[PDB]
């Protein structure tokens, strides 16, 4: 029953800055046979469907912009974004696939 | 293009059943999974689960909260996929998305723009 717990539960930035977001797991997401993580985060803004960001812990997904950056390995994993811009205001989901699929709590991001 | 469209969603009695819909496009159906999240509103992201696809066997896998209740299926000729739900909690409602999953990337890269289920007397 893995659980992924993401901190802060919420958080408020100015246009510009560099945020992070912290993901934990119940059981290490790391794979020994391909060496990945199996670890991905989620961008989902207000009133719209999610939209995969970055998958096996660090690896970016087409199209989305560099400032969009995911590190760690194990259980511990979090997401950074430099330079946030309106269009990143959205809750931040990351989710296990180590074993079927789990989702965090998510972190939401404000843009004041 | 990729393509995910749901419906099938509306005001529901508890108990009671529901067909949720999914189109699809753009790509090969069968050769990825196929997954069902959703999300209560004002709440987190729920794996339902998915149906694997061609070269595993399109068996299917469920989370412990809906397992027995809900049932997965697909129909690799018109490439639409489905949920059976059964018995509409009051717990069950939400926003339902389908999505394209598998082993490559190990993660849910295509979403659609999910369908709303209601639960009112
Ligand atoms: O359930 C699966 O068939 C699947 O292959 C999905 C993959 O994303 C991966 O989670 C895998 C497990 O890691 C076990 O190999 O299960």
């Amino acid at each position: 029953d893995i659980v992924l717990t993401q901190s802060p539960s919420s958080l408020a930035v100015s246009a510009g800055e560099r945020v992070t977001m912290s993901c934990k797991s119940s059981q290490s997401l790391f794979k020994s046979r391909n060496q990945k993580n199996y670890l991905a985060w989620y961008q989902q803004k207000p009133g719209q469907s999610p939209k995969l960001l970055i998958y096996w812990a660090s690896t970016r997904e087409s199209g989305v912009p560099d400032r969009f950056t995911g590190s760690g390995s194990g259980t511990d994993f979090t997401l950074t974004i430099n330079g946030v811009q309106a269009e990143d205001l959205a809750v931040y989901y990351c989710k296990q696939s180590y074993n079927l699929r789990t989702f965090g709590g998510g972190t939401k991001l404000e843009l004041k | 293009e990729v393509k995910l469209v749901e419906s099938g969603g509306g005001l529901v009695q508890p108990g009671g059943s529901l067909r949720l819909s999914c189109a699809t496009s753009g790509f090969t159906f069968t050769d990825y999974y196929m997954s069902w999240v959703r999300q209560p509103p004002g709440k987190a992201l729920e794996w339902l689960g998915f149906i694997r696809n061609k070269a595993k066997g399109y068996t299917v896998e469920y989370s412990a909260s809906v397992k027995g209740r809900f049932t997965i299926s697909r129909d690799n000729s018109q490439s639409i996929l489905y949920l059976q739900m059964n018995t509409l909690r009051a717990e069950d409602s939400a926003t339902y998305y389908c999505a394209r999953d598998g082993y490559y990337v190990d993660a849910m890269d295509y979403w659609g723009q999910g369908t709303s289920v209601t639960v009112s007397s």
